[PDB]
RNA sequence: CGCGGGGUGGAGCAGCUGGUAGCUCGUCGGGCUCAUAACCCGAAGGUCGUCGGUUCAAAUCCGGCCCCCGCAACCA
RNA sequence: ACUAUG
RNA sequence: AGGACCGAACCGACUAAUGUUGAAAAAUUAGCGGAUGACUUGUGGCUGGGGGUGAAAGGCCAAUCAAACCGGGAGAUAGCU
RNA sequence: GCUCGCCGGAAGACCAAGGGUUCCUGUCCAACGUUAAUCGGGGCAGGGUGAGUCGACCCCUAAGGCGAGGCCGAAAGGCGUAGUCGAUGGGAAACAGGUUAAUAUUCCUGUACUUGGUGUUACUGCGAAGGGGGGACGGAGAAGGCUAUGUUGGCCGGGCGACGGUUGUCCCGGUUUAAGCGUGUAGGCUGGUUUUCCAGGCAAAUCCGGAAAAUCAAGGCUGAGGCGUGAUGACGAGGCACUACGGUGCUGAAGCAACAAAUGCCCUGCUUCCAGGAAAAGCCUCUAAGCAUCAGGUAACAUCAAAUCGUACCCCAAACCGACACAGGUGGUCAGGUAGAGAAUACCAAGGCGCUUGAGAGAACUCGGGUGAAGGAACUAGGCAAAAUGGUGCCGUAACUUCGGGAGAAGGCACGCUGAUAUGUAGGUGAGGUCCCUCGCGGAUGGAGCUGAAAUCAGUCGAAGAUACCAGCUGGCUGCAACUGUUUAUUAAAAACACAGCACUGUGCAAACACGAAAGUGGACGUAUACGGUGUGACGCCUGCCCGGUGCCGGAAGGUUAAU
RNA sequence: AAUUCCUUGUCGGGUAAGUUCCGACCUGCACGAAUGGCGUAAUGAUGGCCAGGCUGUCUCCACCCGAGACUCAGUGAAAU
RNA sequence: CUUUAAUGUUUGAUGUUCUAACGUUGACCCGUAAUCCGGGUUGCGGACAGUGUCUGGUGGGUAGUUUGACUGGGGCGGUC
């Protein structure tokens, strides 16, 4: 539930966090961490390629299965966990062989849970099926692209792609951009929308909380002089450019796709 | 006032010893031309 | 002042490439109406700011004078 | 295709 | 509970006076702002010059920056002194 | 040497860094020392640094570096796999006393502990480059148990006072003792044990994970402190004597209890919150290949080993960084008394200093302070500066408000010392003794002693009781920016930047975009509730008209048009 | 009006006297709606104005305490 | 000659299939103790994508430059 904070400082009065007391309290589950350290937006040269990142709290990456791979064998949802990788919560499940794995938490989901994999598995949320083996109609997520690779589509919280049409090897999927587009049908789906949908309705309510997840601030091209940015100088507040990236390309409008060999997949480009 | 030279003899030898030298082609180049000017320190060694 | 533009029936406008003054409204006269307005028909009206030149001929090309706008009048 | 006022 | 309050350390640098061949190539005295955080600090590391980094002042990059420093082209060129 | 003054959360003591002989002794005063110098961090000569346990070295990894093969690149080279380096982090072990002019957890005296090797004896399934466990981890908060430590009493040893009193409820000094070993407590965590089966842990596993029955509830892990021992010892205020008056020798009293108490320890605990909090080895365990009288493993005893390098001295500084013996800068540790909320402030202890020119004078003027008749901002660009306000408790408190605020609004009142209530209360602590017991570091009652607020009433001194140091000036209208932040190191801290929030736009994942001739890397071990760019800038009410111009988007008929 | 040239606009308030301030008017030289418009409690080493308190800020300076100045001894610069 | 037909013919380019180049930042196997690289097996793409030479368009993203003289100082005006 979205908890209105009471606003006892100025930086109180516009938080609203999202409390979700079905979460674990406790230390996560050590034989799927691993270490994960920090970028700064910088690569391999040092340079930073990519600008605002930098900062946060330290985060322990959580081995997700998204390939769902082990077929046949029913598992339980021993409980759902927070992941700080992710908009998505993450469930911790027992297989009937005692494996354990994390795996994305679908809407209505809860403790004591069956989840199956693979073909013979019954069409209820949580569940993996190849695409053959769903109905036409159905809200699916964490899609695959080639099979066997993992999910990659519809894994955000609170999105799904929607199944639409069946037309042989191929299916069609109404993406949550808007955005048609044929996947080949062994390619698996887990059943449901994604969880903690409320997600979107949080407010983070000052600057340091963007600065929390890791977010340094922004500086406008108006600001800058010109040799920094188009958006340069004048006494005073000018502009009378054409808004552009720092890099001088036309931001607002122009179109950046040029990717020929993937065209043939696309039934139709978003709204 | 904190002044621009804070020293550190780890650091000293890892920007200027002999084996940062030795490591790339122009830090060679540079003991070459300081061994042919004459010079009793090559570099900040002891 | 430096630069540029404009003064045309009563009103707002077009005509300025020398020989030919139009457009919408207003005025006047007739109709329709019990009467007025709208509507229908018919008729007029412009020294082209002002003075002077140029030409056979000037609203028109050229100069002075008067009024009216706009732009400029900066670096210390 | 008609229309307003006294 | 809190980018909450008062206030030492710690970080800073608003006002004044002194100093301006200084005690000091940016300080001192008296007051001043933050002070559980978008805080502060040690050790080590990465980013290199039309390049870096920049909560953006053309700021910072060894007391040097609208293009560092060292060497070279180089005795550049100088209708000027 | 005797007075005087200053620091004392430092101007004291101790590490790291950095320096490198500055350390100690003798000797010299040319230069160096902002003066003299017999002195010196100056000159010359001699001396001084002692480790199985402290630190490096070493074993392990982080960010990062290098990188066999490899991929890429006119060349130089670039990136990177296997690997191999890299602490600021993880990994065995020591304390007290003594002693030099100069070292000491290093030497000496005592008392310890650690890990290896070889050998003997007894017992025996050992064994990875693999499996599992562990190591192994955030912020805030609370309050219970302790100790360091301190104060008072008791005990012991001195003293009976230069000036009135001072054989007493008087004065001064001492009352110290470790690691280790033994016991296992306040507390904290956890059901325990045995058998059977099982698509998991790349193979196997008796280990971990999983499912099932059966059986007793109390077993296990962790853990400060206390007590015991170490200690018949060591230290110990002094006394008895020899002295080149520096010190050398011999002996040695008491060595308890109560109260208060950390920011230190239990605590890597517990409660809670969202921003969800390293790695690898040592360590424990499981087996595979392999080897079974062997080898190896487990315990006990002996015996040998623990190399090498650092060790002086300075360290908030005259030894480091600032050209100086420079009012600056420099990470960590320790934390005595009285007052006090306090690591603020005042005065002091331990300890350390008087800042390497002095001596007179007591003009103008300048610097830094004190006071001021009457007036009180008339000063001035401007109350700049100065003055003033200032504490605790209690009463009381407006518009406006996002209902939190505004607010310590404003503005009042009380405050010293002595006594009584009560020869010291409420409260805190808690001995002796009785009672009990799965008999101890146990429980019950019990209240001696110790400590000790706050209030009321009665008295009393002063001009003044928050008496010093310390310690808000307040109120009213209005512009800008919501707010905390950030900024021109060295003339600008702001109305500039940022911000939470809003909107537009790009991006379907080998994403857009960025760095790279490329390989490749970031974006992201993310996937449209996500990511990049641009503008606006909390919140509230809102956000009108124009697509001619310039961009962008879409459209394809026709025109025009390149290489070919 | 951080925007208004003319401009010390005009009117009201505040002062003995107000080119500033506050409230209005609209003749907007040349405001205006995310290069955002109009409002806004709280916050501010932010700009402007007023009031109480307090004062050597001033009328208008006086005296005192220290450090230099001055004299003596020793050392001994600099710009030009 | 005009118009048009099937005889044959050389190139065209517009689809649709295919697989053998090429792609694969799909899955598995091996070198190997290796998320690199290479090799193999198998899927999915497929003459598209992508790289070279030539070529049109765009291109202050970057670079090199230019931006006159007279003038009762320069600029504006005027002139050459």
């Amino acid at each position: 539930a979205v908890v209105k904070c009471k606003p006892t400082s100025p930086g109180r009065r516009h938080v609203v966090k999202v409390v979700n007391p079905e979460l674990h309290k406790g230390k996560p589950f050590a034989p799927l961490l691993e270490k994960n350290s920090k970028s700064g937006g910088r690569n391999n040269n040092g340079r930073i390629t990519t600008r605002h990142i930098g900062g946060g709290h330290k985060q322990a990456y959580r081995i997700v299965d998204f390939k769902r791979n082990k077929d046949g064998i029913p598992a339980v949802v021993e409980r759902l966990e927070y992941d700080p990788n992710r908009s998505a919560n993450i469930a911790l499940v027992l297989y009937k062989d005692g494996e354990r794995r994390y795996i994305l938490a679908p809407k209505g989901l809860k403790a004591g849970d069956q989840i199956q994999s693979g073909v013979d598995a019954a069409i209820k949320p949580g569940n993996t099926l190849p695409m053959r083996n769903i109905p036409v109609g159905s809200t699916v997520h964490n899609v695959e692209m080639k099979p066997g690779k993992g999910g990659q589509l519809a894994r955000s919280a609170g999105t799904y792609v929607q199944i639409v049409a069946r037309d042989g090897a191929y299916v069609t999927l109404r993406l949550r951009s808007g955005e048609m587009r044929k996947v080949e049908a062994d390619c698996r789906a887990t059943l449901g929308e994604v969880g903690n949908a409320e997600h979107m309705l949080r407010v983070l309510g000052k600057a340091g909380a963007a600065r929390w997840r890791g977010v340094r601030p922004t500086v406008r091209g108006t600001a800058m002089n010109p040799v920094d940015h188009p958006h340069g100088g004048g006494e005073g507040r000018n502009f009378g450019k054409h808004p552009v990236t720092p890099w001088g390309v036309q931001t607002k409008g122009k179109k950046t796709r040029s990717n020929k060999r993937t065209d043939k997949f696309i039934v139709r480009r978003r709204s | 006032m904190k002044r621009t030279f804070q020293p550190s003899v780890l650091k000293r030898n890892r920007s200027h010893g002999f084996r940062a030298r030795m490591a790339t082609k122009n830090g060679r180049q540079v003991l070459a031309r300081r061994r042919a000017k004459g010079r009793a320190r090559l570099t900040v060694s002891k």
